[PDB]
């Protein structure tokens, strides 16, 4: 019943939901705050020995196969974001409309919103690309319309195997959610009643979290494809490094004193069991450099240890 | 559970501009003239772009005069508020550690109270923090160092769950150089218990301490964060309006009008000869590009020539506007500046004294309450008594206390109407006694024949 | 006209807000809240509400 | 679902009547009554009986 506002609260802050961090997604997306030096932060752990248990013949041992132990290396790539220089204009929208001078405050609000949005979108894109490079993707585009309410999720469970419990969330675009709503609202197989047509979970105890990130949508018209990728406990890690800087600088030489606002910050990405191939990639990757596969090595031996799986639906 | 540190709440973001302008006003003329572009608009922008215009702007600003009454306004208000010294109620022998050196730097609690009151009177915000070391220290957090707080309702009670503030320090190597450590302090209230996290941030690094919950002398941990935020209006986490905003705006308007007035004074202040009705023939014949204006020498002029010694006249309407600004600031601030010309009727001013001391009374109570709560938390840390009080000098417009008042207070002490300590505090506040009460007593039982 | 809105900002930025109402309510509250209100009744029982 | 027989939501008749339903959000439609109400009563003479108007 809230319509009356304060001043300039109408200033649009964001349209995509970015409340997808830590406890919001059952611990699927970790947004910590810790510093780390250099463009890379790698951690090394012991690899799983392949032929630990072997058949043996006590009657004739004959020769013994040699063995050895290795050390896998994980990774955490650092990305640097920023803000284009923002002009601070004089209040010239004053025909009959009003025009304030709270440019710093307005930019602060919009910048907080878009910083949350940018880290979330980059994390989602990196996760999708990494899982696709790991082979944990199920493409459902030719079967029927393209998305089923519940029978599609069983495919992702079959991908992830005996550890299916370890998935407890489904980050998705809004269109797949509405398709689930429509198919549920038309129960060709009668397992819904009018009071239960608005289920958000996937009939397996996994809630579905909805966001319209451009990283989870691609194409247009008949090539439109939606990615609804499920996570594990802390699969995608985002570590902002506490290096926010901002300035306001005036300019001389033009007709008006040109004021500017420029900001800069950084954060780190880490996807469980996956390492960012810095040789094929770069020191500071672009958002489209993260989304490119073959830059994401599969460190963990088994797909189960790697956290996440991607479901592709039209 | 640890996220988005070094993030400033957006209300503080809206308030930083006002805080910065107020700090500039407190600094004096130099700060204002350093950023004259923000305050004084250029009279002509088309010239302003050109190099011949920027030098004109510099010369325009240098001639300008900064009144800087706001700084005096704050200094005067801190004047009557801290006349004499604040009173402390409770044991003294077990509380000397907080009184003599409140934060371990040898700085008395009175000086920190003075700083906090000045901070909360100028831009209307400040914070106190007490933490165990064994001895607790009553820290002081500036208005700009507090940068994040939360207020949720647990069991239907207004509670400050999260609070994060920044502290500056310089690491000490074997060298003589100065480095900076932006150590943050994270304060959280989970399920009615107090927890705090510190961020080491080693010089050239960023490291963080583990979670830990400070506990009282007996135990039981806590139920509220020992961080109190005092403001001009009250003691709430919400932002309060700085009391100096209108006075700073008036001072800035007066400053720009003073710039205009001083430019006019430099240009048209000097009288000008203005030889009119003159001909170049007359000039090159008699004047020769030089006029002698002394008393001993005269100058001739042709037929129908009128010399007019013309100059800018006094009581310029710009000066009238500046006088309006001075009067308006006088109307707002109690004693930012004084006036020798005016005469005040005594007794009528006593009616309006309470209204003129409105901000002084509030600030005093807000600070007194904050320091009393901090001292109570320190006592909880040390397991001392809880019925203690640190109440500032709420009485203002102080002066030497009259002989009639002296007889009155002595007679009131003879009766059972004023306690001995109350009368001692009175006679001290009136500038008539300076020894502590115990010394006066222990000399009073002495049987001096005189 | 855009020069008109520029003229309007030049006209407004030069103005001065007296701010007499803020000082008024300040003095009014000061007069009301001089010393402190008096509480009648038991205090050792109501201390949790006063504090 | 709010029911309303408002002629702004029917717009047609016979086989081309097109009912329109609105899905609104909080404060979607704002109406302010400008309290500028003025009502006059004017009367006339010169007839067999007095005539009024509102």
């Amino acid at each position: 019943v809230f319509n009356d506002w304060a001043y300039k609260t109408m200033s649009e802050v964001l349209d995509q939901q970015v409340e997808l961090f830590n406890g919001a997604t059952r611990g699927a997306i970790i947004l910590r705050s810790a510093g780390n030096t250099g463009d890379l932060s790698e951690a090394a752990f012991w690899a799983k020995i392949q032929g630990l248990v072997r058949p043996r013949d006590p009657y004739s041992n004959a020769d013994v196969a040699a063995k050895d132990l290795r050390q896998l290396v994980d990774n955490t790539i650092k990305v640097a974001s920023g803000t284009p220089p923002i002009n601070i204009p004089p209040s010239m929208l004053r025909w009959i409309q009003k025009n304030p001078q709270e440019a710093g405050a307005v930019i602060g609000q919009q910048l907080a919103g878009d910083t949350m949005q940018d880290m979330l979108n980059n994390g989602l894109a990196a996760g999708k690309a990494a899982f696709t490079a790991g082979g944990a993707v199920h493409d459902i585009s030719a079967a029927g319309t393209g998305l089923m309410t519940q029978r599609a999720f069983n495919a992702a469970q079959r991908i992830f195997g005996d550890r299916s419990t370890d998935i407890q969330v489904w980050v998705s675009h809004s269109s797949p959610l509405f398709d689930l709503y429509d198919n549920a609202l038309a129960n060709a197989e009668q397992l819904y009643v009018f009071g239960t047509v608005n289920v958000r979970a996937d009939a397996f105890g996994r809630p579905i979290i909805i966001t319209d990130s451009p990283a989870l949508v691609s194409g247009a018209a008949e090539t439109l494809r939606h990615s609804t990728l499920g996570l594990t406990t802390g699969a995608i890690l985002i570590e902002q490094n506490q290096d926010f800087d901002s300035t306001v600088v005036d300019g001389t030489g033009k007709q008006n004193i040109t004021r500017q606002y420029q900001a800069e910050w950084s954060y780190n990405l880490g996807v469980n069991g996956y390492a960012y191939d810095i040789a094929t990639g770069g020191k500071a990757p672009n958002p489209t450099a993260l989304a490119t596969a073959a830059n994401w090595d599969k460190i963990s031996t088994s797909i189960k240890d790697t956290g996440g799986v991607v479901l592709v639906t039209k | 559970d640890s996220n988005n540190i070094k993030y400033v709440r957006e209300d503080a973001k809206k308030m930083h501009k006002l805080w910065a302008h107020i700090r500039m006003a407190m600094e004096g003329s130099r700060a204002i003239k350093d950023n004259a572009k923000e305050f004084v608009p250029h009279p002509d922008n088309t010239k302003a772009t050109t190099p011949e215009g920027v030098a004109r702007y510099k010369a325009y600003i240098e001639r300008a005069v900064w009144y800087g009454a706001s700084a005096n306004t704050v200094d005067g208000m801190l004047g009557q508020i801290f006349a004499r010294d604040p009173v402390f109620t409770g044991p003294e022998d077990k509380f000397d550690m907080l009184i003599n050196d409140v934060d371990g730097s040898g700085l008395s609690i009175h000086q920190q109270a003075r700083d906090s009151a000045e901070d909360a009177l100028s831009l209307g915000r400040g914070g106190l923090f007490v933490d165990y070391s064994a001895r607790p220290y009553i820290k002081f957090i500036a208005a700009e160092d507090i940068l994040n707080w939360r207020e949720r309702w647990v069991n239907g009670a207004k509670r400050t769950t999260l609070l994060v503030f920044r502290e500056e320090s310089d690491a000490d190597d074997d060298g003589y150089q100065i480095y900076k450590e932006e150590v943050w302090r994270e304060l959280r209230l989970v399920d009615g218990t107090y927890w705090q996290r510190t961020w080491r941030e080693n010089d050239g690094q960023l490291y963080v301490d583990d979670w830990i919950s400070p506990t009282k002398a007996d135990g039981s941990q806590f139920d509220e964060i020992p961080f109190v935020i005092f403001g001009s209006k009250n003691n709430d986490p919400t932002i309060d309006m700085p009391p100096m905003r209108d006075l700073v705006e008036l001072n800035i308007a007066h400053f720009r009008n003073s710039a205009d007035y001083e430019e006019a004074c430099f240009i048209c202040g000097q009288p000008t000869l203005f030889l009119s009705g003159l001909t170049e023939h007359w000039v090159k014949n008699v004047l020769g590009g030089a006029v002698v204006i002394g008393s001993r020498d005269a100058v001739p002029l042709p037929v129908n020539a009128k010399p007019e010694l013309l100059q800018a006249e006094g009581n310029g309407m710009v000066k009238e506007a500046m006088d309006q600004k001075e009067r308006q600031m006088v109307a707002l601030g109690a004693k930012l500046i004084d006036s020798d010309k005016t005469q005040r009727t005594f007794g009528e001013a006593s009616m309006e004294a309470a209204a003129q001391n409105s901000v002084l009374s509030r600030v005093s109570k807000n600070v007194s309450d904050a320091y009393t709560k901090a001292l109570r938390w320190a006592a909880m840390f040390l397991g001392l008594d809880e019925k203690i009080e640190y109440e500032l000098n709420s009485d203002f417009d102080i002066n030497k206390m009259s002989p009639e008042e002296l007889a009155a207070v002595i007679s009131a002490w003879q009766s059972n109407a004023i306690s001995f300590t109350e009368m001692r505090w009175q006679i001290k506040k009136g500038g008539r006694a300076y020894l502590e009460d115990e010394d006066m007593r222990n000399e009073s039982e002495q049987d001096d024949p005189l």
